């Protein structure tokens, strides 16, 4: 991760261009964000216009990385977005797409994230960039982490989860963040377990997040996109 | 229905709802009390209250547990005795009579030995 | 029986089908029961 | 002997624990109800018993026979202990030959259960 | 503490919540059919006893004394006993008829002998006239209502939705109408007894209006008991959640260590 | 200035005259009467605003003209042939049978208003 | 099935059961001595059947376009859905179909539990024909679940509602066993219910409603049943056919 | 009873029963509240309430936490002040007059003060 | 910290936070293969905490006078303070400050739980 003395100071917002975001749960730049919410809530859309964004505004590019991802929804989100445009075979893209797929091994689901992260970094520090980096679904890396743990003998902590549940989040999130060239922000899928917000999983990811988009049924069903409610969506850079 | 025939399968499954209609409805009666219920409700919970008392049987080896005279009822009669109950022919017999019994013609006779 | 029984009876016939709502069948009808008291024991309990 | 006069207390004392868990409700009760939810709780008052004080069969026999039968039942419930040493005395004085004939018999028959019969109604009024 | 005994805590507790949740609205519902029977009676009542205002009717004993049979309605029933029973010290012996069986409870249990009429099965539906009717016939059969000096009407009388109001009203008997101060500012015809039925006719009137009276009362004080029970079993809820996943988590967790000690060897 | 109520519904509570069913036979009030007490036996009640009739029939109760003029009519059951033959018979003839079959006294009262409800 | 899939055709595997599989896997994996996690499964558990559901799959044209489609079957324990394996294959599938006991003694059989069941792939995967009617039946049925407990005097015009259609509504789902259905006897009956032409007839009689409409469509109406089976829609000329045809047995 | 005699075993048991009869409540209470509890129970809660806080006691060593000055009460006055209570002799004295007090006196002389 | 509290001078610590160093050590003795405990934490964990907290002192006058304040950090999960490693550092500690989630959303903040918060020893040292 960037040295101690390579972080930035000071908090400072991305400006995203979506206005229940920026004014009501703005995105820390070079932070990390908990999107939150299932189907049927125009969740890819969602990540497409970040995607979008992010490059008109701020002339940088994404990196969106399936851990644990379906293989059926891989083929769904890229014929998604050669569709709607931030991909475009002829022209110029403006995404990378690395899949870890379900069906591969423990130990690819848990490094596929940080493929997909060393990607983004490049933008970062060698093309000065505010890069994105998407996780979907963080969660998944946890549990690949849980799974190679379990498969090298090591003795499983509280709830099954790896003895290193908190410093393999770290060598992770720690490299999501803000230096002088540049910066990665992170959206972050989030499953819960149980719905238990105690569970070792979420309540360790929750420790690295700075803001949550909560995509919502309800929201949806008003007629509102994007869905976002605007109560349960929260940001520490609110202040 | 195609081993037992229809009828019997009919009765079955009909024993079995008013059963969870009462099992369903038990929340209600603990808080809110037997009053609450809808009138069809009323009947439907003193029906499976009767049907789960003429459930029960004297065993001829439980006889010691009990100095009950142990008692076997015939499949054919558990199914007529039961399709009766249903069709509401013994509403007016209170619970304690289809305790502890045979079939259907036991029933009237404890109901006559409780009255007197 | 009483003025104001009489003046119900004389209520209740001008009642007794689709001026007939279920507020008005209701009002013809009570579930209602009296049960005389002394010493405290009871009569035992009658119609209304 | 015991097992005649504990006839079905155990299903008895089962039906005062649904009666009073139903009476939790605040409801008014009728004679069934009130006379059950009488018995019951004065028969469970019967079977409190200190340490170190083990009583014989023929102790234990007239007690519960005032019990289950219902000789108890007009009476307060926390004079239920008194109730029963003074039973026992009374007992022990003038109807001592029904205990004998219970501790070495083990039996009752149906002239005792009569004789046990009119021997409690006796003391129910002093 | 064990996790079987929380889950079917926890389910229990969900329940509970649900039922006095759709209670307290069933009673908001049934309140405003309620209020529509009491709009209706208080202007009855008011039409009905400006007579008496004017001819200036003034006063053994009749008490009525008016709750239901259900409870899970707050103080309703207590409150009103209290203020029967206040009453009832500066006036012991006398007679008591008790409408619905909470209030006969209350009652019978500190003053058995007082209470001789018992009126039973009337929580449910509202209020109407034919029972009012059929009531105030017993009073003048079996209890003689007619020969009594004074008879008080005891009632409950909502004030608002958050708080109701326990009241006596008196009931004027046929002498008592005749002798009264300004009968005479009235032109009445003196030939088959109307006092008696100005009277027998009050009595049922009355006796409705405080029903009605007591009744929205007490649908008040039910969507109030319910709201409140509804709210306390939503805080219990969400504790007996927490406690859950807890326990959920421990028992994973110790599961685990014995399949692991297990392995050691 | 009238106070017309009902049990279940108000009905009235400036009128020019009131025509009401008093102890033997009808009557009219106008907007100064002397104070009078009077029974209303089961028959029909005539509202005027102006030449504005508005016929209903009643069950009974109660007229009271007070002192500040206004009147008040009470009674439990309150328009004409607009709500009240094929419902009245099925009931009033098997009337006939009670009489002789307690309930031979209550039922013996259903006729006189039977019969005047159907003289209307 | 894969043979079929790779070839042009169309499968359809039924995994029963899962639950049973993992128990057989657990046991070869602890007495190699390979290292036991949560419930004692090997932390490969959920590799297993993740490699197991993907091979399930719609491929593309130049691939030939057949198709494998799984069913797996997973038991609960006391409906036990966060339990280790439940989890697993939960979180691999594409939505769940969930049974309960408490409607199948109920009557309600299959017994489906609507809120909680989902087809992630949703619309895609309907019949135009379904789709036009089953919209708003997945609506009227949220909305009947909300109000459930009110089914017990004092209740107001639309809540009295959203219970006639709901509980006619859920004994139209009401199915014998080995009795599936085509899509066109399907649609009429859901457009009846949806539409509210049950609303009048007795809970107890929709059960002798379903037979006798469909025997009367088929004896009076067939050119309607076999447009919905060919066309797979419904013009707004069909609509108002059904429409027709629907009213016409209800009043009889 | 054989060390301590029959009245502080008696005392001692009746305090027992007052506080588990309130134990035993607790559920309803939380949901309900003390208006859904018969006249018996009503009576023993607010008695096992003011026996709950006549059970708490200033300690000298926690002087500094409680801001009043500690008390020793003696076995003898202990056993004679709850038999009081459990008599019903001061049921019109309120709650928070036993709160952190020594002997039944103190209970006294503190529901005295709170009158001003 | 120690060295001003040895030379006569005052020094305040907050450990930020020994819920984390307690699962850092967690994971040394899972790897270690020591036994796992109460919600897998090893039997020590306890003393882990209480020989770190028991160096923060007051000296006496012979010592040179100097101190050591600790303000360590616990995270409870769901506002439980009945978990092991709270209820460890809360039977190490002279008090807590409890910090209310239900506090801190209404806009209370400090957020402090009055009730919950207590000095053991600290009222012989405020301001009077």
């Amino acid at each position: 991760p960037p040295s101690f003395a390579e972080q930035s100071t000071s908090a400072e917002i991305l400006e995203t261009g979506i206005k229940v975001v920026d004014l009501l749960a703005p995105y820390a730049r070079g932070g990390k964000i908990g999107l939150f919410g299932g189907a049927g809530v125009g969740k890819t859309v969602f990540i497409q216009e970040l995607i979008n964004n992010i490059a008109k505004a701020h002339g940088g590019f994404s990196v969106f990385t399936g851990v644990g991802e379906r293989t059926r929804e891989g083929n769904d989100l890229y014929r998604e977005m050669k569709e709607t445009g931030v991909i475009n075979l002829e022209g110029e893209s403006k995404v990378a797409l690395v899949f870890g797929q379900m069906n591969e091994p423990p130990g690819a689901r848990a490094r596929v994230a940080l493929t997909g992260l060393t990607i983004a970094e490049y933008f970062r520090d060698e093309e000065g960039q505010d890069v994105l980096l998407f996780i979907d679904n963080i969660f998944r890396f946890t549990q690949a982490g849980s799974e190679v743990s379990a498969l090298l003998g090591r003795i499983p902590s509280a709830v099954g989860y790896q003895p290193t549940l908190a410093t393999d989040m770290g060598l992770l999130q720690e490299r999501i963040t803000t230096t002088k060239k540049g910066s990665v922000t992170s959206v972050q899928a989030v499953y819960v377990p149980a719905d238990d917000l105690t569970d070792p999983a979420p309540a360790t990811t929750f420790a690295h997040l700075d803001a949550t988009t909560v995509l919502s049924r309800g929201i949806s069903e008003l007629g509102i996109y994007p869905a976002v409610d605007p109560l349960d969506s929260k940001s520490r850079l609110l202040d | 229905a195609a081993v037992v025939g229809q009828e019997h399968y009919d009765v079955a499954s009909k024993v079995q709802e008013t059963l969870q209609t009462y099992k369903s409805l038990q929340d209600i009666i603990a808080i809110l009390g037997m009053d609450e219920l809808s009138e069809q409700d009323k009947l439907t919970v003193e029906r499976a209250r009767k049907i789960q008392r003429f459930l029960s049987q004297p065993f001829a080896v439980a006889e010691v547990f009990t100095g009950i005279p142990g008692k076997l009822v015939r499949l054919k009669d558990t199914v007529a005795s039961f399709k009766a109950v249903l069709e509401g022919k013994y509403d007016n017999i209170p619970e304690h009579a289809f305790y502890m019994v045979g079939g259907i013609e036991d029933v009237v006779a404890k109901a006559e030995k409780l009255a007197a | 029986i009483s003025y104001a029984a009489y003046l119900n009876v004389a209520a209740q016939a001008i009642r007794s089908t689709e001026l007939q709502t279920a507020s008005v069948l209701n009002r013809s009808q009570t579930d209602a029961f009296y049960t005389q008291y002394k010493n405290a024991s009871e009569p035992t309990p009658i119609t209304k | 002997a015991l097992k005649q006069v504990a006839g079905s207390l155990k299903l008895f004392l089962a039906q005062y624990r649904e009666v009073a868990a139903f009476a939790q409700f605040g409801s008014d009760l009728d004679a069934s109800t009130k006379q059950t939810l009488v018995r019951g709780e004065r028969l469970t008052q019967l079977l409190k018993q200190n340490q170190y004080s083990p009583l014989a069969t023929e102790e234990q026999v007239p007690l519960i026979y005032a019990g289950v039968n219902g000789h108890l039942d007009g009476i307060e419930l926390s004079r239920i202990g008194e109730f029963e040493s003074s039973f026992l005395s009374y007992l022990k004085s003038n109807h001592n030959e029904l205990l004998t004939e219970i501790r070495e018999k083990g039996e009752l028959s149906k002239e005792l259960l009569a004789s046990l019969k009119s021997a409690t109604e006796s003391f129910v009024a002093t | 503490a064990t996790l079987k005994e929380v889950e079917m805590r926890l389910k229990s507790i969900k329940n509970i919540e649900k039922i006095t949740k759709t209670m307290k609205i069933v009673a908001s519902t049934r309140l405003s059919k309620a209020e529509k029977a009491k709009i209706s009676a208080k202007k009855m009542d008011e039409a009905e006893q400006l007579f008496y205002k004017n001819a200036e009717t003034k006063n053994k004993e009749l008490i009525v004394a008016i709750t239901s049979d259900k409870g899970l309605c707050g103080s309703i029933h207590s409150q009103l006993a209290k203020a029967v029973r206040r009453h009832l010290n500066d006036q012991p012996n006398a007679d008591i008829v008790t409408i619905g069986d909470k209030i006969k409870m209350q009652l019978l249990r500190t003053h058995p002998n007082n209470i001789k009429l018992s009126i039973n099965g009337i929580g449910k539906d509202a209020p109407t006239f034919q029972e009012s009717a059929l009531i105030a016939d017993k009073l003048l059969s079996v209890m003689k209502a007619g020969t009594y000096p004074k008879i008080s009407i005891f009632y409950n009388d909502p004030v608002s939705s958050l708080s109701f109001e326990p009241s006596e009203k008196p009931i004027f008997n046929a002498k008592t109408i005749e002798q009264s101060p300004s009968f005479g500012k009235f032109e009445i015809d003196t030939d088959a007894n109307v006092p008696r039925d100005l009277f027998e006719y009050t009595l049922a009137n009355q006796m409705l209006t405080a029903m009605a009276q007591g009744y929205a009362a007490e649908i008040s004080a039910r969507r109030n008991a319910m709201d409140n029970a509804s709210k306390n079993a939503g805080d219990m809820i969400n504790r007996y959640s927490i406690l859950y996943n807890r326990t959920r988590q421990a028992v994973i967790t110790n599961e685990l260590v014995d399949i692991i000690t297990g392995a050691s060897s | 200035k009238l106070q017309f109520a009902l049990p279940h519904e108000t009905l009235y509570s400036e009128v020019t005259q009131v025509n009401l069913p008093a102890k033997s036979g009808r009557i009219g009030v106008l907007a100064n009467h002397v104070p009078t007490v009077e029974q209303l036996l089961p028959g029909v009640v005539e509202v005027m605003e102006g030449s504005n009739s508005k016929k209903f029939f009643i069950s009974g109760g109660f007229a009271t003209v007070q002192p500040d003029s206004q009147l008040c009519v009470t009674a439990i059951e309150a328009p004409l042939e607009s709500f009240s033959e094929n419902i009245k018979n099925l009931l009033a003839e098997a009337k006939k049978n009670v009489s002789s079959s307690r309930e031979a006294a209550e039922a013996a009262i259903q006729v006189e208003v039977l019969e005047n409800l159907q003289s209307v | 099935g894969e043979w079929f899939r790779d070839n042009g055709k169309h499968a359809l595997i039924v995994y029963d059961d899962l639950s049973k599989q993992a128990v057989a896997y657990r046991q070869l994996s602890l007495l190699l001595r390979r290292p036991p996690g949560r419930e004692a499964y090997p932390g490969d558990v959920f590799y297993l059947h993740s490699r197991l559901l993907e091979r399930a799959a719609k491929l593309s044209e130049k691939e030939g376009s057949g198709s494998l489609t799984a069913l797996p079957v997973i038991e609960t324990q006391g409906g036990d859905v966060s339990a280790y394996i439940p989890t697993n294959v939960i979180s691999i599938t594409d939505g769940q179909i969930f049974l309960e006991a408490e409607l199948f003694y109920k009557g309600i059989r299959p017994a489906i539990n609507v809120g909680l069941s989902v087809s992630r792939v949703g619309s895609a995967a309907q019949v135009k024909a379904l789709k036009q009617v089953a919209g708003s039946l997945k609506l009227f049925l949220a909305q009947y679940r909300e109000v459930a407990a009110f089914a017990q005097s004092d209740l107001d015009a639309s809540t009295k509602q959203t219970l006639v259609r709901g509980e006619r509504l859920t004994q139209l789902l009401k199915q014998n066993q080995y009795s599936p259905l085509a899509t066109e006897e399907q649609v009429p009956l859901i457009y009846a219910g949806v539409n509210g032409h049950l609303d009048g007839i007795e809970l107890s009689r929709i059960g002798e409603f379903e037979s006798s409409f469909l025997s009367y469509l088929k004896s009076n109406h067939n050119e309607l049943l076999t447009e919905i089976r060919e066309k797979g829609e419904l013009s707004k000329e069909l609509l108002a056919s059904l429409k027709s045809a629907t009213e016409s047995f209800v009043a009889t």
